[PDB]
């Protein structure tokens, strides 16, 4: 059965279909209205509960089989003021002393050294971008009715890997990820991508560098596919697409390269509810022939009222990693917009140039080429990212 | 991440005071929670981000105390200790407990049983939290 | 986990990858670059001995090489030759080249190096004395730009600062290598550019222009999540910041 | 099998056969004229040969590769032996290679020697008559023996008729020991 | 150590019959025994004298018991 469990410790899980999940949850939260997208009552001190009691009492004594005047007994037992040690105007920006937990102990050391004139600040934490996109994007509503997610619906959070790989490290990865919906077919977010592989371009222009490429590589190739379950889902709605994954089925399947038999599909196909998947596991993702991403889906779950209902955001973006821009060498500060190779001036080969830099380096007014060199435009992807 | 540096202890201490009370009752816990005040957790400089994943984090904790195979009455303990953590908080949304399917029907067998105990103080926070929708209807907690 | 990295496939047996597939081909005859180009190592010290070792043992490979298979001919010759005065001329001239080995073997490092536009056996020295790890090309260019010793490494005096500044306006700020001529420093036009563009006010600037704040704005209105915004991504449009 | 691109072993492994023979057989050459093949096995030196040539014939790549990989990939047995044969022929090539006047100057060692197998074996006749006037012989006894085969003293003395008499006592057994020999292996 | 002594102590009981130390001994084998007597004789040769001498009783029962003995506390403490 689709029942999801631990493969390894909190790494990963057990395979099982995303539309058969989806409804195993749905049917047992239906008919409950937990599940709803709409605003539920919300607890509150004993002295405003008047008013929510005689919608709130009869409830509780039909599902709890108990009394109205017990319903009544335990609302009263279980007010917050018997929690609300913080009242609702205290400030979050100072630790209370009055209090007895060896958590607070520990932040109250973590705070007491940041607060000389040299440590002290309100700089980031960790990280940024999560808090930022979740207020962005937390509880809103969409604008359009189409646009509306659907009650129940399964949101998926999809870690892509960017190409720029460390190399180095290995417990942290470079990845993007997307909240997408089980309703979605695997074109939205292939669209939905904005890596800057798309943007690649090149060619050599050291003669002519005002002859820079007319199109970018998405509009030259646009083949893309992901990998799930061993199937591949290619992209062909435009005659710039080609079926990448037919050449590494020729390849891997003459040798025992260490996989398995393979099977091809169209990325039209396929929905999220279609896809037997694991979670934490990774998995490929692929376009521009050459550029692969890998693809883990760290987490699966049904829509709540608080979370984001705008489809436009959709797939939305949820974390995001950090990439550092190639600084050209010449000056060592500002950015590069080309690169170099053979150059009789450059100290190094590749070496890497600012657009106001190779200009005035390698050209004179006329913009006739000085010495001996070959050059190419350069799109950063630390820039890009 | 696993767990914030230090919460675990006092959890820990809490749940283990509470078991020695030998009582089952919701005043009990409000006491130790007044008492010892751990409501404050929440404050603290802690930046909106810091709140939120911590946030996440205690209560996904919270929900690892109070599956089984903890008895009885630590699992009490652990509802009353999911119910503080959810209702102190200062988030915007209220964020919310990560809840796997293989554990929302047995929450649901054990929410009956404590119907069918007599213990009305631990079915009614249960269903205080699911008016509050306190759960994530996750694949892992 | 770690063994998905990319290639997400790769070959049981022999690591290798998939041939190269039409679109790859494709957009290398168009000339299009790849991400993987960037990476680009610094030159460590123990790197830069290793290869001025390199270079003195290729000088001195080709200066012995004529003179020692010469040496060699001459007794193989003598070896063979039975006639009393040409197997004493064949003596004398292996003598000679004997003596020649020996004065090259006692020259100096100095001389073995040679100057900054003498001939080197570079894609030798790249594929057999650094095993392929660093191009032909970019060892030759590292040497002759950077690491022979004619190359002016000394701090940039006041007076140079300022006569470069100077002269600079003279030609526009362009054409840098008879900027660099006309210095009589013996400095190069990277060299030269590189210092100006540190302390050059038309770059590093302190004030601010209408078609930069539009820009940056537009750019800051289009990223800007919540308080996150790309602060030292957004110099790739705008020119002159970090 | 490296010479063909099969799949299993890479096409940067492959090489032309005729030099490949003409490399090796040089090597042997040596390993013969330099005493490494009389009273030894020939197959672990042809082994060795065969595998310093496809080193020195791509050190860029190949010098990484050890015996046990280079004989996965030929999918042939690598003798125990082959291993000690390939370290006495480094050595005797590092005994050649102390000649030449660049490769003296160089300071090579056991793993960079293997790319200058070409030179070395250009100039072989005359490189090898200089370094035998510096022979090679089983290292175990190369170990600067002082005393060769030592005259033992004469005890060719057999006495008159009986040099003594005590040590037949000393070989019999008594009664005790004869009934515990009865009873040892009952 | 112990197993030198042991084989000392046989060759004082049995003198030099190889075959029947070899037997009694739980794994050394006939070569072992003659490899080892070449090995020893040079420093004890006064030793094996005195063995020669030492004409020990040679039981069976209690040779095999201090065998075993000996040998279980060897392993145990070694
Ligand atoms: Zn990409
Ligand atoms: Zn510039």
């Amino acid at each position: 059965c689709n029942f999801p469990e631990y493969e390894l410790p909190e790494l990963n899980t057990r395979a099982f279909h995303v539309g058969a999940f989806g409804e195993l949850w749905r049917g047992r939260l239906r008919g409950a209205g937990d599940l709803s997208l709409r605003e539920p009552p919300a607890s509150a001190l004993p002295g405003s509960q008047a008013a929510d009691s005689d919608r709130e009492d009869a409830a509780v004594a039909r599902d709890l089989d108990c009394s109205l005047e017990a319903a009544a007994e335990l609302r009263a037992v279980c007010g917050l003021d018997k929690l609300k040690c913080l009242e609702d105007g205290e400030d979050p920006e100072v630790i209370p002393e009055n209090t007895d937990l060896v958590t607070l102990g520990v932040r109250k050391r973590f705070l007491e050294h940041r607060e000389e004139t040299i440590t002290i600040d309100r700089a980031c934490r960790q990280e940024t971008f999560v808090y930022e996109m979740e207020s962005h994007a937390i509880g809103k509503k969409p604008e359009n009715s189409a646009d509306m997610i659907e009650e129940g619906e399964l949101i998926l959070s999809v870690n892509i890997l960017y190409p720029v790989i460390f190399h180095k490290h290995k417990e942290h990865k470079p990845y993007q990820t997307m909240l997408v919906l089980g309703s979605q077919k695997l074109t939205q977010l292939r669209d939905s991508i904005r890596c800057v592989s798309d943007l690649q371009i090149g060619g050599e222009f050291s003669n002519t560098p005002d002859q820079a490429p007319e199109h970018i590589s998405k509009d030259l190739y646009k083949s893309a596919f992901f990998y799930f379950e061993g199937t591949f889902y290619n992209d062909k709605r435009y005659p710039e697409c080609r079926d990448l994954s037919r050449t590494i089925i020729e390849w891997s399947e003459s040798h025992d390269r260490g996989y398995g038999k393979f099977q091809t599909a169209r990325m039209e196909d396929f929905t999220f509810n279609d896809l037997c998947i694991k979670l934490g596991f990774p998995y490929l993702y692929c376009h521009q022939g050459d550029c692969e991403h890998v693809i883990v889906i760290t987490d699966i779950r049904l829509v709540h009222h608080d979370d984001c209902l705008d489809r436009t955001l959709y797939p939305l973006l949820i974390k995001k990693h950090w990439l550092w821009t190639r600084k050209c060498f010449v000056c060592k500060m500002y950015t590069a917009r080309w690169v170099t190779n053979n150059d009789s001036f450059a100290p190094e080969d590749p070496c890497f140039f600012c657009d106001v830099c190779f200009r005035m380096l390698h050209y004179d007014s006329e913009g006739n080429k000085l010495g001996e060199f070959l050059a190419y435009p350069y799109v950063d992807p630390g820039t890009f990212n | 991440m696993g767990t914030p540096p230090g919460l675990q202890t006092d959890c820990e201490a809490l749940l283990s005071r509470f078991q020695e009370t030998d009582s089952v009752r919701f005043e009990d816990f409000t006491e130790l929670w007044r008492n010892m005040k751990f409501g404050t957790i929440f404050c603290g400089r802690m930046r909106n981000l810091e709140k939120n994943m911590f946030t996440k984090e205690a209560l996904a904790l919270a929900w690892r105390y109070f599956l089984p195979p903890y008895t009885f009455q630590i699992r009490v303990g652990a509802l009353y200790l999911l119910y503080g953590l959810y209702n102190t908080q200062l988030c915007q949304p209220k964020q919310k407990i990560r809840v796997a399917l293989k554990d929302w029907d047995e929450v649901l067998k054990f929410q009956q049983d404590l119907v069918n105990a007599q213990h009305f103080d631990a079915a009614y926070i249960f269903r205080k939290l699911r008016l509050d929708r306190a759960f994530h209807f996750t694949a892992m907690p | 986990m770690g063994h998905f990295m990319k290639p997400y496939f790769k070959d049981k047996v022999t690591g290798v990858g998939p041939p190269a597939n039409e679109d790859t081909r494709e957009k290398a005859a168009q000339g299009i670059k790849a991400f993987e180009e960037l990476l680009v190592t610094k030159w460590k010290n123990w790197e830069k001995a290793l290869l001025r070792k390199s270079v003195v043992s290729d000088r001195l490979q080709r200066l012995l090489q004529p003179k020692l298979l010469k040496l060699e001919y001459l007794h193989q010759k003598q070896s063979k030759v039975s006639s009393e005065l040409e197997r004493q001329a064949l003596e004398k001239q292996g003598r000679e080249a004997e003596k020649e080995i020996q004065d090259i073997n006692q020259l100096p490092e100095e001389a073995l190096l040679g100057n900054r536009l003498d001939s080197h056996d570079w894609e030798k020295i790249s594929n057999i004395n650094f095993e392929g790890s660093r191009s032909a090309e970019e060892i030759r260019k590292f040497w002759q730009n950077s690491e022979h010793p004619s190359i002016n490494k000394q701090e940039w005096s006041r007076e140079e600062e300022e006569r470069l500044q100077a002269i600079a306006a003279a030609h526009g700020h362009l054409e840098w290598q008879k900027i660099a001529e006309e210095l009589g420093t013996s400095r190069s036009a990277f060299q030269c550019l590189q210092k100006f563009q540190q302390h050059n006010k038309a770059l590093k600037r302190k004030e601010w222009t209408e078609e930069e704040d539009r820009m940056l704005t537009q750019l800051v209105q289009e990223m800007r999540v919540g308080s996150h915004i790309p602060y030292r991504r957004i110099v790739y449009y705008m020119e002159g910041r970090d | 099998k490296l010479f063909q691109a099969s799949p299993s072993v890479p096409a940067k492994y492959v090489e032309d056969k005729e030099k490949m023979l003409s490399r090796t057989m040089q090597l042997v050459e040596l390993a013969n004229e330099t005493w490494l093949v009389t009273g030894r096995h020939p197959l672990p030196v042809i082994t060795a040969a065969t595998f310093l040539a496809w080193q020195s014939l791509q050190p860029a790549d190949r010098l990484s590769c050890s015996l046990a990989r280079f004989c996965k990939l030929a999918n042939v047995d690598l003798p125990y032996p082959a291993s000690s044969r390939l370290q006495e022929l480094l050595a005797v090539l590092l005994r050649m290679a102390e000649q030449l006047a660049w490769l003296r100057v160089l300071r090579l060692d056991k793993r960079s020697v293997v790319k200058h197998i070409g030179d070395l074996l250009q100039h072989r006749q005359s490189l090898v008559r200089s370094a035998f006037r510096d022979l090679l012989l089983p290292p175990c006894m190369l170990k600067s023996p002082k005393r060769i085969c030592p005259v033992p003293p004469v005890s060719t003395v057999t006495g008159d008729e009986n040099i003594s008499d005590s040590e037949i006592e000393q070989y019999l057994r008594t009664p005790q020991e004869v009934r515990d020999f009865q009873r040892a292996q009952a | 150590n112990k197993e030198t002594d042991m084989f000392f102590l046989a060759i004082s009981m049995v003198g030099t019959d190889f075959s029947m130390i070899g037997q009694l001994f739980p794994h050394r084998a006939r070569i072992e025994i003659k490899n080892k007597f070449k090995r020893e004789e040079k420093t004890n040769g006064w030793r094996i004298d005195k063995a020669f001498q030492e004409k020990r009783p040679f039981d069976f029962d209690f040779f095999a018991h201090l065998l075993q003995k000996v040998l279980a506390e060897e392993e145990k403490r070694k």
